[PDB]
C-alpha cells in the first residue's frame, strides 16, 4: 500500500555476501560465479525484475495552479449573461 | 612485489590469479564531459514565468 | 514568479545520457587503454555496452 | 555434490508462490 | 547445511567463523517512517 | 578549474580492492584490517578529508 | 506572501528526538552493529 517512506541516507555501507563453512569446496567456485554474473550484468537484471518491476510507487506555474481563477471567470460571465437576459 | 594498496579495481580475471580483499570503497563506471556552458535566456524569455 | 527567477535564467545549462552518447557518433568517447573499464566493455554483452 | 541451501522468507529475496500447494520440490519458493 | 544463498550481511564476527564471498549486492542501514482549485486565496 | 562534469549514472557497480599474490600470509589479515577500519569509520574520515 | 510561497531529516535529528521511537530486528547485523559501535550517535 506504499504507507511508509525512507528518510535521510545510509548510516553505514555494506554488502550481502554468500557464505560457506570453513574449507568448503563450494567457496572457491561461488566467488568466480558471482564475479561472472556481475560482469554479465545478471544481478542487475534480477534486481530490476524484483524491485523496479514491482513498482506501484524555478519552474513556471501551470494551468493547474490557477485553474480556479479561470473557473470563476467563466462562471461569472455566465451569471452576467443570465442577469442581463432576465432583465431583458 | 608483495602487495598493492592502490585504486585497483576487482574483477573475475584478476581474482583467478591473485587474492583480493573486501572492497575499501565502492564505485561504478561513469561518463566525463566538458563542464556546462550556461546559455543566455532567450529573446521572448519574458514569457517564461 | 519573474521575481523568483532572475538567477535561474542567468545560469541555464543541460546534460546528457549514456544512451544519448551511444546514439551520437559525432561526439567521441574513449577509456583508459589498460583498465577494468576497457575489459568490462570488451567482455560485455549488453546492447549499449 | 547436492547443496544444502539455507534461506529465510525476507521478501523479495525469498517468498512462497501463490497456490504453492500444487508446487513440489524447490519450485514452491520464488 | 553447506551454503547460504540468502540476504546475509557480511561482518567481521561471522567471517571469523565462516567464509563469505564477494558481495552480490550493496546496501546500507536506513530509516523507515510513516509517510486546491481555490488555492489562490492561500496567501 | 572545475571545467568538466560527470553526467548520468553508473553503468556497472564495483569496488577497489587491496591485492596480494596467491598464498601470501598478508591476505588473511588485510581483509580483517579493511573491515575493522570500515566499522571504526576511518575510511569515511579519509574519504571526507 | 504569494511571492514567498512560490520531521526527522537525518540520524542526528532522530537521536535528538526522544518522542519518536525507533527499533531494529532482535538478532541481525543491525543490532550487533549498534551494540559494537563507538560513535556517539549510534
Amino acid at each position: 500500500p506504499c504507507d511508509t517512506m525512507k528518510v535521510g541516507g545510509n548510516l553505514d555501507s555494506k554488502g550481502y555476501g554468500i557464505a560457506t563453512p570453513k574449507g568448503s569446496s563450494l567457496g572457491t567456485p561461488v566467488n568466480l560465479a558471482v564475479l561472472k554474473l556481475s560482469e554479465q550484468g545478471v544481478l542487475d537484471k534480477l534486481k530490476n525484475k524484483w524491485w523496479y518491476d514491482k513498482g506501484e510507487c524555478t519552474s513556471a506555474l501551470s494551468l493547474s495552479n490557477v485553474a480556479g481563477v479561470f473557473y470563476i471567470l467563466v462562471g461569472g460571465l455566465g451569471l452576467a449573461m443570465l442577469v442581463a437576459l432576465i432583465e431583458f | 612485489a608483495d602487495i598493492a594498496i592502490a585504486p585497483l579495481t576487482i574483477t573475475l580475471v584478476r581474482e583467478e590469479v591473485i587474492d583480493f580483499s573486501k572492497p575499501f570503497m565502492s564505485l561504478g563506471i561513469s561518463i566525463m564531459i566538458k563542464k556546462p556552458q550556461k546559455s543566455k535566456p532567450g529573446v521572448f524569455s519574458f514569457l517564461d514565468p | 514568479n519573474l521575481a523568483a527567477f532572475l538567477t535561474v535564467e542567468r545560469m541555464v545549462s543541460p546534460i546528457e545520457s549514456a544512451e544519448d552518447l551511444s546514439k551520437q557518433t559525432e561526439i567521441a568517447y574513449g577509456t583508459l587503454d589498460s583498465g577494468s573499464t576497457k575489459e568490462f566493455f570488451r567482455r560485455s554483452k549488453i546492447a549499449v555496452f | 555434490k547436492t547443496v544444502v541451501v539455507t534461506t529465510i522468507l525476507e521478501s523479495p529475496y525469498v517468498m512462497m508462490k501463490k497456490n504453492h500447494e500444487m508446487l513440489e520440490g524447490n519450485e514452491r519458493y520464488e
